[PDB]
C-alpha cells in the first residue's frame, strides 16, 4: 500500500489516475515528477490560486466533472509545462481574469460543458500557444470571434458544436481576416443554424469545416450554404446525426451552393433521407479530389457511372440497391467498405486506380481477378476481405503490380483449379485466411516470388497433409498455417524458407512435436504450436530447431506427464527460456497430474 | 446489487442489473416497450460516462433458457464522423439523448433471456459499464 | 464367342468384332443382342432364326445395304430394333415382316429419302419411330400411318424438310386420337402452309434450329395457327446456324395455337428485355427458358398466368423480379450471371428450387422474401453465401429444406429454423456451419431427415442439440471433425434408424450414447481413428442394430486392447466389411485383418 | 500407340494420344489453332461414337509440369433439350460438327501440360473415349 493510493499508478512517477475518489482537494500524496494527472469526478468545487503548486512537471491535467464552480487568478500559475487542460462538465459560475495565467505551454484546452455563454469574456487571449480549443456543449449564441483570437496564432482546432448559434454574420469573422498561420479546423455541428450571411466566409481559408445537423429544413440548409460562398476549405463535412432532428427532404438543389466554395475533400456523413438516386445531387463536387459518403442510402446507383474527377472516393456503411457502376478516369483510391444491400460486384473502369479496398460488404464476385474487372493495370493494393463467395477465374492478368492482397474471411472458390496467383510476381502480402480453401494443387502459390507474408489460417489440405507448396516463396518472413486441420508435414515443406521469422502452426492436429521440418529455418524467431494435441515427442525428433528460435508457444496441448515421456518433459525444462506462458502448459494425462503445470511437474524418473 | 425494472410490453418483461464493480448511475427509458415480435420506439439515455464515447462498442453475451449464444460484438461508434452524436461525448460530459430503433423478423422461444452488455470505449479501449439485462418472453 | 457375356443367357455384346454374319454360337435365350459396328452388309431371310427370344437387337453401323424379306421373321418378341448409320440401298416390303412385338424402331441415318418407301405399315405395335438424320424432303405421312395407331414418338429431325403443306397432314386428320410427340428440329424449314395444323393436336412439338431468319420463323409459326400442343419446344443449337435477330414480334403467331407448356431451349441472341416477347404465352401453364441470355429482367414483374416457371442455365444481368399470382412451382437452377437474390412476390408458390446458381442470399428466409405462406419445398443448395436473419416466419408449412454446399452464415446466432414445425427433411451438409448454439435445431419437432455432414462444432464436441428432434430417423454427422460426444446427445432419438458418424476424429468407440436408440439399424463409424473402446460400455448397443461400419479405423492390435479386439470378433455379424478392418498400430501387425488377430498373450 | 499432332500456334503445340483400349478414330481440327493467351475459333469434330452422346461429360485430369490438378467434371450434354445438337447423336451416327469456342485471361506457366480427357455418356453411363492431350506452352 503506497503513498499515492487510493490513486492508481498508471505509469510509475509519470501518470496517476485519481478519478472518483471523493477528493475534496488537489491531492498532496503524488510524486513531484507527475506529468499526467487524472482528477476527474472529484468534488473539488473551487480552485484557488496555485492549486497545482505540487505538480510543476504537469503536462496533462484532467478535471472533468469535478463540480468546479469558481477558478481564481493563478489557480494554475505554477504549471508552465501544461499542454493539455481538461475542464469538461464543470458548472463554472466564476472564472477569474487570470484563471489561466502561467499556462505558458497550453496547447489543448477542453472546456466542453462548462457553462460558457460567450467567448468575449473567456479569459484565454494570452495563450498564444493554444492549438486546440474545445468549447462544445455550451451556451454560446454568437460566432463573433473576439479580438484576442488575433493572438491565438497557433490555433488549429476550434470546436463550437452543440452551442446556441443561430446566425453568422460577415462582421462576426472580422478577426480572422487579420490572421496569419491558418491550419484551422472548425466544428459547428449541432448549432440551431437558421442563417449564414452571404459574404461571411469570403476569402476565409479553413482546413476543415464540419457542419452536421445544423439545419431545421432543406431551405434553411440551402440558405446557410449560400452564406459559405467563397469559402476555401480543404475538408468539408456535411450531414446529420441518426439520434438527432433530421432534414425531411433532400433533392438536387440541396448542395447547389457548393459550386461557390473551393473544396478539396468532401464528406457527407449520415443522411436520414433515402435518396432515390444521385442525378445532379453532387454536381458541384465533380472535381473535388476526395469524395466520401458515409451511412447514406441510395437505391439507384446507376448514376455513379458519371465521370466525376475524384481522385479518392469513399463509400462506407451505405446501403445501395446495387453495386455502383464506376467509371472514373482519375480515381486513384477507392474505399467501398461496410456497405449493405445490392452486393454482387460488377466490373468498374478505373484506369488510375492504385488502391482498392472492397472489404466488409458481403460482396459476391463472380469472376476474379484481372485488369478487366477494375479497368486498371496500376493496382498496388487490393482488399477483398469479409465478403461473400469470390470465384477465381483469372490469375491477376494486368494486375502484375499488386503488392498487397487480402481475401480474409471471404469464401474463395476454385483456388486449386489453377495457379490463381501466377501473375503476382510483386505481391508482398497475401491473406487467404478463413477462405475455405481446400488446398489440392501444389502450384497454388506459383508466381509469388516476392511474397513476404502469407496468412492462410483456417483452411485445409488434401489428406490433412502439408505438401511442398512453398519452395518458390524464398522471401517469406511470416507464415500462418493455424487452424488448418494439419496432421502431417512434408519434411521438405519449409526447406527454402530461410527468411521465415514467424511460423504459426497453432490449432492444428499434431500429437507430437517433430522439429526436423524446421531445421532449415535459419531466421525462425517465433513458432506457435499452441492448441494442438501434442502429448509426447521422441528425444531425436526434438533436436533440429534453429537456435534463432526465441518464442515457442506450446501452451494448451495434451501433455502426458508420465516417466515414459521424461525426455520430452526434460526437454521442455531445458527450453524454458524459449517457452511462452508456461503457466498455460498443463498435463492432460494421467488424471494424477491433470491440470498440473508441466514445468513445475513432480515426477521421479 | 439492485434490480432495475425497465418496462413491460405485450411480449416482454425487461429489467437489468450491473455486472461491473463501479456501478455508474445510468438512466434508460424505452418508449414504447420492446415487443420481441417486432416494434419501434425511442431509447432514452441519460449518462455521465467516465470515458470518452469515441469508438463505443458492445460485447453482448446472450442466453436463452440457459443456452449460451456466441459473443456478438456490436460497434456503435466507428471513430470518425459517426452516425450518433453521443459518439463525440467526452469523459464527464452529459449524455442526454434519444435513439430510435426498429426491428422485426425473428421468432423467439418462450422463456428467459439474459443479455450481458459490456460497453467498451476510449483510446486504450476499456470497459465503460457492464449491464445484465433479463428479458422474460411470453409470446403472442 | 469373342462376344462379351454381359448378362449370362440374356445379354451379349458382339460389338466391333468383324462379324461378316450373325453369331450362331449364342444361347437360344438371348434377350439383348448388340451386333453394332460389324460388316454385316446384308441381312437375308431368317438372319435371326437362332434368337427366338430376342427383345433388343442393335445393328448400328453394320454397313447394311440390303435387308431381305423375312430378315427378322423369327423375332416375334423383338420390341427394339436399331439400324442407325447403315447405308441402306434396298428395302423390300417383308423387310420387317414378323416383328409383331416391335415398339421402337430406330432408323437414324439410314439413307432414308421417303417414308413412302419404308415398309412399316404393319408394325401396329410401334410406339417410337426415329428417322432422324436422313434425306426425307416431305412431311407427308404415308397412308400406312393410320395403321400405326400406337405411335407416340416420331423423330423427323435433321432431315431435309423445307415446307409443310395442308395435304401433308391428311393421315393425322383421320387419326384424331393419336398421342404424338414430334421432333422436326434441324429441318431447313422456309414455309408452313396456314391451315395445315388446324384441328391438329400434338402432345409435343419440338422445332429447334429450323429457321434461317426471324422473318422465316414468324411465317412458319403463322403456318402453325390452330395447332393444339401440350408441349411446345422452340429454340436452336449452340453449334449450328442461329437466328440473327429476335425481337418482340418473334412469337406473335403463338397467340394462335393452344399451348399447355412452352420451352425456349437455347437462344444465341442476347435479349435486352422480355417485354412483349412472351405475351402470347401469358396463360401457358408451364413456361421454361433454358440457356437464354437476358440482361434486363424487371419485365417479369408483369402478371403472367404461369403455374410452373423454369429458368435453367440462363444468364441474367440481375436476379429477375418475379411477381406472379398463380405460380405454384419455380425452378431457377444452374443460372450463371447477376445473382444476388432479391424479393419475389409469389402468393401461390408451393415449390421453390433455387439451387445451383451460386446465388447470394442476404437475410434468409421469410415469407416476405417469397410472398408466399404456402411454401412446401425449398432448395437453396449449391449457392454462394446465405445469411440467416429470419427464422422462417410465414414458412411454417415447409417440409423439405435443402442448403447443401451453400455457405450458410449466422446459424448459431439464434434458432434459425424455429418456425419450421412441419419440416421433415433438412440438408445443411457442407454449409460451413460451425455449430456453437445449443438451440440451433429448436423448432424442428417433425424433422425426420437431418444431414449436416461436413460441418463443425465448437470444441469438436457434439452437444445435446437434438433433444427436440424426436422424429429423426436419419442423421448424418459425418465429416464434422467431431472428437467428443455428449453421452446424452442422442438420448431422445428413439426413432433414429441411421446414424452417420463417419469421417470424424473419434479415437474410441463408446457405445453408451447409443443405448436409448431402439430403432437404430445402421451406425456408421467408418473412417475415424478408433483404436480402443475406452468406456467398457461396449455392451449397450441396442438389440435393433444390424449394421455397424467400423472399417478404415486405426485399430491398436496389442494385448492392452484385447477386450475391444475380442469384442470385435464377438459380433462380426453386425460388422459390415470385416476385411476392411485392419490393424494400424503395432507396425508388425499393421495391415492385418482385426478378425484374424492372435488373441493370446 | 502414336502421337496425333493437332496444331501449333504462337503460344502452344497441341497433340494427343489414346488412353483407352478401344482406340476409335476421331478427327479433331481447330481453326485457328489455340493460343493459350486467349483465342477464339472453330472446333471441327468428325466422329462416330460407339454409344449415344446423351449426358456426355468429360472428366479432365490436367497436369502442369508434373503437378496434378484436381479432376474437373465438364458436363457437355445435360440430357434433355441440350444446347449442342450432337447431344442427340446415337451410337452408330456420324457426328460431323463445328463447335465455336472462345476464351481469354489465364496466365499459364511455361512447360508441358497434359490433359487426360475421359469422355463418358449414355444412361447407364460408360466411357465414350479417353484421350491424353499434350500441350507444350511457350508464352509470348
Ligand atoms: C497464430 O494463430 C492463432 C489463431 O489461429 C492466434 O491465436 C490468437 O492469439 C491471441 C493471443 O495472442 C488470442 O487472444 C486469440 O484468441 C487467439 N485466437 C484463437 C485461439 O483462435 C495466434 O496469436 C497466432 N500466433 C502468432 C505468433 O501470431
Ligand atoms: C503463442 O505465443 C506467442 C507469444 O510470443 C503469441 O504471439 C503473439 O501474438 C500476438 C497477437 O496474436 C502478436 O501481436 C504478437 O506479436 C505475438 N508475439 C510474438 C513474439 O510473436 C501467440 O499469440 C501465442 N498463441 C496463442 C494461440 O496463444
Ligand atoms: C456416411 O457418410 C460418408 C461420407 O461422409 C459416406 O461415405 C461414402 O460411401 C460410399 C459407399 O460406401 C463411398 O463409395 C463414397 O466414396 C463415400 N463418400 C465419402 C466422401 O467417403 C457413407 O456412405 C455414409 N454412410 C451411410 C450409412 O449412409
Ligand atoms: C458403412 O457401411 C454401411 C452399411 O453397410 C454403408 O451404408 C450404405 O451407404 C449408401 C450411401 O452412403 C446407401 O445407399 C446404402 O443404403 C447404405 N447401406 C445400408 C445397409 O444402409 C456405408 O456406405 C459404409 N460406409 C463407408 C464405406 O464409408
Ligand atoms: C496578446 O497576448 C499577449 C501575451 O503575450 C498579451 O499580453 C496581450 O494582451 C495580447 N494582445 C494584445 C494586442 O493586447
Ligand atoms: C434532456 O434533454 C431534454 C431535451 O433537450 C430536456 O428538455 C431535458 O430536461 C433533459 N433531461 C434532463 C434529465 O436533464
Ligand atoms: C395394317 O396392319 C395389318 C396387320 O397388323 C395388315 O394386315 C394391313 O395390311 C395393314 N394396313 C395397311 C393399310 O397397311
Ligand atoms: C461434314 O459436313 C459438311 C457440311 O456441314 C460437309 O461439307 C462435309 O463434307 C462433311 N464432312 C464429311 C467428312 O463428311
Amino acid at each position: 500500500p503506497e503513498s499515492w493510493e487510493p490513486c492508481v499508478e498508471v505509469v510509475p512517477n509519470i501518470t496517476y489516475q485519481c478519478m472518483e475518489l471523493n477528493f475534496y482537494k488537489i491531492p498532496d500524496n503524488l510524486p513531484f515528477s507527475t506529468k499526467n494527472l487524472d482528477l476527474s469526478f472529484n468534488p473539488l468545487r473551487h480552485l484557488g490560486s496555485y492549486s497545482f503548486f505540487s505538480f510543476p512537471e504537469l503536462q496533462v491535467l484532467d478535471l472533468s466533472r469535478c463540480e468546479i464552480q469558481t477558478i481564481e487568478d493563478g489557480a494554475y500559475q505554477s504549471l508552465s509545462h501544461l499542454s493539455t487542460l481538461i475542464l469538461t462538465g464543470n458548472p463554472i459560475q466564476s472564472l477569474a481574469l487570470g484563471a489561466f495565467s502561467g499556462l505558458s505551454s497550453l496547447q489543448k484546452l477542453v472546456a466542453v460543458e462548462t457553462n460558457l455563454a460567450s467567448l468575449e469574456n473567456f479569459p484565454i487571449g494570452h495563450l498564444k500557444t493554444l492549438k486546440e480549443l474545445n468549447v462544445a456543449h455550451n451556451l454560446i449564441q454568437s460566432f463573433k470571434l473576439p479580438e484576442y483570437f488575433s493572438n491565438l496564432t497557433n490555433l488549429e482546432h476550434l470546436d463550437l458544436s452543440s452551442n446556441k448559434i443561430q446566425s453568422i454574420y460577415c462582421t462576426d469573422l472580422r478577426v480572422l481576416h487579420q490572421m496569419p498561420l491558418l491550419n484551422l479546423s472548425l466544428d459547428l455541428s449541432l448549432n440551431p443554424m437558421n442563417f449564414i450571411q452571404p459574404g461571411a466566409f469570403k476569402e476565409i481559408r479553413l482546413h476543415k469545416l464540419t457542419l452536421r445537423n445544423n439545419f431545421d429544413s432543406l431551405n434553411v440548409m440551402k440558405t446557410c450554404i449560400q452564406g459559405l460562398a467563397g469559402l476555401e476549405v480543404h475538408r468539408l463535412v456535411l450531414g446529420e446525426f441518426r439520434n438527432e432532428g433530421n432534414l425531411e427532404k433532400f433533392d438536387k438543389s440541396a448542395l447547389e451552393g457548393l459550386c461557390n466554395l473551393t473544396i478539396e475533400e468532401f464528406r457527407l456523413a449520415y443522411l436520414d433521407y433515402y435518396l432515390d438516386g444521385i442525378i445532379d445531387l453532387f454536381n458541384c463536387l465533380t472535381n473535388v479530389s476526395s469524395f466520401s459518403l458515409v451511412s447514406v442510402t441510395i437505391e439507384r446507383v446507376k448514376d455513379f457511372s458519371y465521370n466525376f474527377g475524384w481522385q479518392h472516393l469513399e463509400l462506407v456503411n451505405c446501403k445501395f440497391g446495387q453495386f455502383p457502376t464506376l467509371k472514373l478516369k482519375s480515381l486513384k483510391r477507392l474505399t467501398f467498405t461496410s456497405n449493405k444491400g445490392g452486393n454482387a460486384f460488377s466490373e468498374v473502369d478505373l484506369p488510375s486506380l492504385e488502391f482498392l479496398d472492397l472489404s466488409r460488404n458481403g460482396l459476391s464476385f463472380k469472376g476474379c481477378c484481372s485488369q478487366s474487372d477494375f479497368g486498371t493495370i496500376s493496382l498496388k493494393y487490393l482488399d477483398l476481405s469479409f465478403n461473400g463467395v469470390i470465384t477465381m477465374s483469372s490469375n491477376f492478368l494486368g494486375l502484375e503490380q499488386l503488392e498487397h492482397l487480402d481475401f480474409q474471411h471471404s469464401n474463395l472458390k476454385q483456388m486449386s483449379e489453377f495457379s490463381v496467383f501466377l501473375s503476382l510476381r510483386n505481391l508482398i502480402y497475401l491473406d487467404i485466411s478463413h477462405t475455405h480453401t481446400r488446398v489440392a494443387f501444389n502450384g497454388i502459390f506459383n508466381g509469388l516470388s516476392s511474397l513476404e507474408v502469407l496468412k492462410m489460417a483456417g483452411n485445409s489440405f488434401q489428406e490433412n497433409f502439408l505438401p511442398d507448396i512453398f519452395t518458390e516463396l524464398r522471401n517469406l518472413t511470416f507464415l500462418d498455417l493455424s487452424q488448418c486441420q494439419l496432421e502431417q508435414l512434408s519434411p521438405t515443406a519449409f526447406n527454402s524458407l530461410s527468411s521465415l521469422q514467424v511460423l504459426n502452426m497453432s490449432h492444428n492436429n499434431f500429437f507430437s512435436l517433430d522439429t526436423f521440418p524446421y531445421k532449415c529455418l535459419n531466421s525462425l524467431q517465433v513458432l506457435d504450436y499452441s492448441l494442438n494435441h501434442i502429448m509426447t515427442s521422441k528425444k531425436q525428433e526434438l533436436q533440429h530447431f534453429p537456435s534463432s528460435l526465441a518464442f515457442l508457444n506450446l501452451t494448451q496441448n495434451d501433455f502426458a506427464c508420465t516417466c515414459e515421456h521424461q525426455s520430452f518433459l526434460q526437454w521442455i525444462k531445458d527450453q524454458r527460456q524459449l517457452l511462452v506462458e508456461v503457466e498455460r502448459m498443463e498435463c492432460a494425462t494421467p488424471s494424477d497430474k491433470q491440470g498440473m503445470p508441466v514445468l513445475s511437474l513432480n515426477i521421479t524418473c | 446489487q439492485k434490480q432495475y425494472w425497465v418496462c413491460n410490453s405485450s411480449d416482454a418483461s425487461i429489467s437489468y442489473t450491473y455486472c461491473d464493480k463501479m456501478q455508474y448511475p445510468i438512466s434508460i427509458n424505452v418508449n414504447p416497450c420492446i415487443e420481441l415480435k417486432g416494434s419501434k420506439g425511442l431509447l432514452h439515455i441519460f449518462y455521465i460516462p467516465r470515458r470518452d464515447l469515441k469508438q463505443l462498442y458492445f460485447n453482448l453475451y446472450i442466453t436463452v433458457n440457459t443456452m449460451n449464444l456466441p459473443k456478438r460484438k456490436e460497434v456503435i461508434c466507428r471513430g470518425s464522423d459517426d452516425d450518433y452524436s453521443f459518439c463525440r461525448a467526452l469523459k464527464g460530459e452529459t449524455v442526454n439523448t434519444t435513439i430510435s430503433f426498429s426491428f422485426k423478423g425473428i421468432k423467439f422461444s418462450k422463456g428467459k433471456y439474459k443479455c450481458v452488455v459490456e460497453a467498451i470505449s476510449g483510446s486504450p479501449e476499456e470497459m465503460l459499464f457492464c449491464l445484465e439485462f433479463v428479458i422474460l418472453h411470453q409470446p403472442n
